[PDB]
């Protein structure tokens, strides 16, 4: 980029409403084929294509999220719907745009699109300026210059892109690790009730009443709004350390796991955390402990292979906000092994998903770095 | 926090045993009631015997029927019917409020308490009912004429649906305010309640004393309310006043006069139909507008109402919806003919909520006739104290700052300021835009935030190679 | 508070829009019906209650994607009456392609 | 159709549970709170709108976890009254650790 | 049942749906049915805490992975994440 | 129960009766009343039965 210049949006866009969309029926279930994408993430289930007034979604218009919201970008990549959320962008002229360069262009103005502030429909904003164009190189070497930066922004939404699937593909031979493994142990290894690994507590829940009871403190608090974590170590809430004089609860020791037995299973599958600090939870998850002949990270990572196993044999319980029952939970039987098969089977897994998963030594982590050096280079680049 | 904690217990203990909206014509009536009991008693004894008697000599009577014209008897007062508990009959009270609200000499600001009725199923269970209620305000106890204040906290039952929350009502009187030592004050379309005229000048009574809180308002119950509202608060008899009607057909006064301060809260979808129904398209005071406001859009006609009744010194601080962009061609050339002069002075945002479930925040208007010239699009939304408003319930000390840093004219970062006189005309005319300063400032340095993770892939291939061995067990 | 209150001033809403605009190709006219959609929206909370207690309009989507991927709860709702608004505003285009802009010929 | 009336359902049938099953135990106490929770929230649509138009109740939260991370909004709803029924019956087990117990001595 | 239970709505076929016909069909002889209920013991719910209901509920959604099939490609993809580690270092000075 | 039904001709192989707000198994108690050995029942309830 040689003479590089300012030029407006409205100039080289066709910015445009949907066409007429026909999208519900009262099922878009997973046997149908088109993608259907929306704001927020960008897939929603599946729907039929064919004949519906569809736009079909050709090779490079692109599109914008929302009424009121403003920031959403995608390209639709190969053939997609059209799915009354997708306002157009495109161009008129195909010879100077290229508008996969917009795309990877216009992600570069945080300075008012990320301000959702009021029920504001914003057309002008994003229809009028500007966008840095190496004009007047138009149309000899303008996009020739920028093949060299669409080969860098090609290649590093494709490692995001990469990043993802091979964190999915990683996580996904790790789940049939988890059960391959350290499954149907031979022969025989005892098995072991829950609840006799460690004489675990209850839970102990105070309320806002008083004011004096919440304010500061220092022991953390477990609440299923900072749970789904791995290894907690501290929480978005803390108790007052006096308010135990009201909070029914047990001091529990430094290595305990906590685990969530309400709101979370009989739809879904329930998290688990090792639990560092000593914090108390509320009345609908326990804190377990084990004792003597165990180790945390073998019953942690034992319950946690077998999580869909102990929301099945007692799923109901009664249709309500009750679920799994705390005697149901606590009467399941576990293999625990031999003195030599503890700590080495759990040492191979903690090793594994501590690398695999969130925060330190972490693939994820890794990924949203990437994001941020992405974002700084487009910032760095795209300067004249 | 003085006794206010329980003042207000023991009146939410009043509110039983069913519907609290209209149970809450009869509670404020018996207070009310009471209240007048002990008025025209301190009056009269300004002192010797409590328990009088009918030796009225009704020459005498006239005195204080010009004095204060609640001149009801000395053997019918709340301390003197309150003595007859669960009295056969009720109508003695509908007696008790014939002749009190008759006084037609002169000038009346009576036909007041007829909002007090019979029902009730039976007739011995509205007696006993309005002998409990008459009970409770018996149990309610002061023990010095503040106790009416808690009356301010009752019209909060709701808002803990349209009844103005205190502090911003504070605020509006001080954006009426100031450098003004002149009458008169105030004027009010649309009041509603009478709190936010009663917050202006009761603070400001020992500065000054000039006229009537002149108001107009549409609802009927709401106008008996706000009457004794502005009559507990030792308002005096002559000048003040809310007159009934809807304040966009029928105002009055027009002739009194250019006013020197209003203020308002007009309540949100207040409709009428146009454009116009009748011929006030041509009519005396909507003419310099152009146009003039449909159905739905009413609340910008307030505002043509507001430049009406003020003079060259007068000030207005009306609130309205935020989601004003040009409004369409309706209302387009309305605000144009509001930037058209220095009529509008500033504009300021809100923290939302800071009212009863909208859960929005809203604008104010300032304008005045007084040029200076460039408009101060002056938004905030914090700070404003968006955490609650239950600290501090004497004086935030804080739309203190507010007030302050909008006296002179000043140029604010992170809080608003002043933009140019033409910004807004190379603007469509929008409200706001400038300035919205730009929070949330970040960014990164080149590398730091890559080589981490270089390391912990540097781990990662050990650990994806002791993957591959250790999958043999 | 019906539904068939806010979807009324909607209406009278949109024929000030066409009457006084006088818009004739229909991509502007959908511009004009979402001009008049959100500024037809009620904004209390029991306002917004009784109007999804009421008929017409009914909880299911037609898009899920208009919900915001928040914890607001009112904003979903008033998102969903912006739906069921935009749909009736598509059967209240069909009546104004031939309501109003036929009569205005001088 | 009040919150009030669903708090009087579920104080009739906690003084049901605790009448019939004489539990001294506050943990037992407490998993027949939830129990009675469930057992008194509405299932209509009108209903459960017309609770959340009253009194009491408010859209605000006491915890954010309780809220299922999907697109079904009247669950959202109910979770958010069973919190609020939740908290009142905390009050509610103050007032039965003292009101029925007591008497039953013979 | 949960389906089918033609879930989707009933304003499809307003005369019969000829669907409760097969639940019907199948009620009509003592089947024993998989990805549908069947009949249990006669003290099944007695060793139960007579429930209502708990048996069958037949364990839908039934997946599980290869062994080494899910971890090669991210291996590869590693390998392509390392060079590309190289030209970031190489690339960051401009 | 408030009268003396307790003892009444229909609900006494219950052995208990029904409270007041699971009022649904009181039908089912009238349900089998009203029926033949030739008869059959189809009856609808909540499904929120553990043991209740």
């Amino acid at each position: 980029g040689v003479e590089v210049e300012w030029l407006p949006l409205g100039e080289i866009t066709k910015y445009e409403q949907p066409t007429k969309y026909l999208v519900k029926a009262k099922d878009y279930h997973d046997t149908y084929t088109i993608p259907v994408l929306t704001a927020g993430k960008t897939f929603i289930l599946g729907y039929t294509n064919e004949t519906h007034g569809i736009y079909q979604a050709s090779k490079a218009p692109v599109i914008i999220f929302d009424d009121f919201t403003t920031a959403n970008k995608w390209v639709d990549f190969d053939f997609k719907a059209k799915s009354s959320a997708m306002k157009m962008v495109t161009s008129c002229d195909d010879n100077k745009t290229l508008l996969k360069y917009v795309y990877y262009w216009l992600n570069t103005l945080p300075s008012e699109f990320a301000e959702g502030d009021h029920k504001r429909q914003w057309i002008s904003n994003y229809s009028q300026k500007k966008i840095p164009i190496p004009c007047p190189d138009n149309p000899e070497k303008s996009l020739a210059i920028q093949s060299e930066i669409v080969r860098i922004l090609d290649k590093f939404t494709a490692l995001t892109a990469e990043l993802t699937a091979e964190l999915n593909m990683r996580k996904k031979q790790y789940n049939y690790y988890r059960d391959q493994l350290l499954s149907f142990k031979e022969g025989e290894v005892e098995w072991k009730t829950l609840g006799e690994i460690g004489k675990w507590y209850g839970g102990g829940t105070p309320s806002k009443n008083k004011i004096e009871f919440w304010e500061n403190g220092s022991i953390p608090w477990i609440s299923p709004k900072d749970m789904g974590r791995t290894l907690v170590d501290s929480s978005e809430d803390y108790i007052t350390e006096e308010a135990v004089l009201h909070s029914s609860t047990k001091l529990i020791p430094a290595n305990s796991i906590a685990i969530v037995v309400r709101s979370s299973i009989l739809d879904k599958v329930l998290p688990s955390a090792l639990i560092k600090v000593p914090a108390t939870l509320n009345q609908d998850m326990k804190a377990v402990i084990p004792h003597e002949n165990i180790l945390v990270k073998y019953i942690y990572h034992m319950i946690g292979s077998r999580g869909s196993d102990i929301l099945r044999a007692a799923k109901k319980t009664g249709g309500s906000v009750a679920s799994i029952d705390s005697k149901k939970l606590f009467s399941f039987k576990i293999p625990v092994p031999n003195i030599n098969e503890q700590q080495r089977i759990v040492e191979i897994l903690d090793k594994f998903d501590t690398l695999t998963n969130s925060i330190t030594e972490g693939l994820p982590r890794e990924i949203e770095l990437r994001q941020k050096q992405y974002e700084y280079y487009r910032d760095l680049l795209f300067s004249f | 926090a003085e006794l206010h904690r329980q003042i207000w217990q023991i009146a939410n203990d009043v509110r039983g045993s069913v519907d609290g909206w209209d149970f809450k014509q009869y509670v404020l009536g018996a207070l009310f009631y009471r209240f007048i009991s002990e008025n025209f008693s301190s009056y009269i004894e300004a002192t010797d015997d409590i328990k009088d008697d009918a030796i009225k000599t009704k020459g005498y009577f006239i005195y204080p029927s010009q004095l204060f014209c609640n001149v009801a008897a000395k053997a019918n007062t709340n301390d003197r019917l309150n003595a007859d508990l669960n009295s056969i009959f009720v109508a003695i009270e509908s007696s008790a409020y014939g002749y009190p609200s008759e006084a037609d000499i002169k000038g009346l600001f009576a036909d007041f308490d007829t909002t007090s009725n019979r029902l009730g199923n039976t007739v011995k269970d509205k007696n006993a009912r309005l002998a409990a209620v008459l009970k409770g305000v018996e149990g309610l106890k002061l023990g010095i004429d503040l106790f009416g204040d808690a009356y301010e906290f009752l019209i909060s039952n709701y808002a803990a649906e349209f009844f103005t929350p205190q502090h911003v009502s504070k605020l509006i009187a001080q954006l009426a305010m100031h450098g003004q030592t002149h009458v008169n004050k105030i004027y009010d379309p649309a009041a509603g309640s009478g709190s936010l005229l009663l917050q202006a000048k009761k603070q400001f009574d020992n500065h000054i004393i000039e006229e009537g809180f002149f108001g107009q308002e549409i609802n009927h119950t709401t106008y008996n309310l706000a009457r004794m509202n502005m009559f507990l608060h030792n308002i005096n008899y002559d000048k003040f006043d809310i007159k009934l009607g809807n304040t966009l057909t029928e105002p009055h006064f027009r002739d009194e006069k250019p006013f020197d301060a209003i203020v308002s809260n007009p309540p949100y979808s207040v409709k009428w139909i146009g454009s116009d129904d009748p011929t006030l398209i041509n009519d005396e005071r909507f003419a310099p507008a152009g146009v003039l406001a449909p159905k739905s859009k009413a609340d910008f006609a307030f505002v043509l109402h507001a430049l009406n009744y003020l003079s060259a010194k007068g000030r207005a601080a009306i609130v309205c919806f935020p989601g004003i962009f040009y409004r369409g061609g309706a209302e387009q050339k309305i605000r144009q003919y509001l930037v058209d002069n220095n009529y509008v002075e500033t504009v300021i945002s809100l923290a939302p909520n800071l009212f009863f479930g909208t859960t929005i925040a809203v604008n104010i208007l300032v304008l005045s006739k007084h040029k200076t010239d460039t408009n101060v699009q002056f938004i905030d939304a914090s700070e404003l104290f968006k955490k609650e408003t239950n600290n501090n319930i004497l004086t935030d000390a804080h739309i203190e700052q507010i007030m302050q840093v909008f006296a002179s004219k000043e140029d604010v970062a992170h809080l608003a300021k002043s933009v140019a006189f033409e910004t807004v005309v190379a603007n469509d005319y929008n409200l706001s835009v400038s300035s919205y300063v730009e929070a949330k400032d970040n960014r990164e340095i080149i590398d730091i935030a890559e080589l981490n993770a270089e390391l912990k892939t540097t781990v990662s291939k050990i650990d994806q190679l002791r993957k591959d061995i250790d999958a043999i067990v | 508070m019906t539904y068939n209150n806010v979807f009324d001033h909607a209406y009278e809403m949109l024929k000030e829009n066409i009457r006084y605009d006088d818009i004739r190709d229909t991509d502007d006219l959908h511009d004009a019906i979402h001009m008049a959609a959100d500024n037809a929206v009620p904004h209390y909370y029991a306002d917004i209650f009784s109007v999804m207690a009421s008929e017409g309009i009914d909880l299911e989507f037609e898009d899920s994607g208009l919900m915001p991927d928040t914890k607001d709860v009112i904003r979903i709702l008033q998102a969903r009456i912006y739906e069921q608004l935009t749909i009736d505003l598509w059967e209240d285009a069909e009546d104004l392609l031939n309501e109003y802009l036929e009569e205005v010929e001088e």
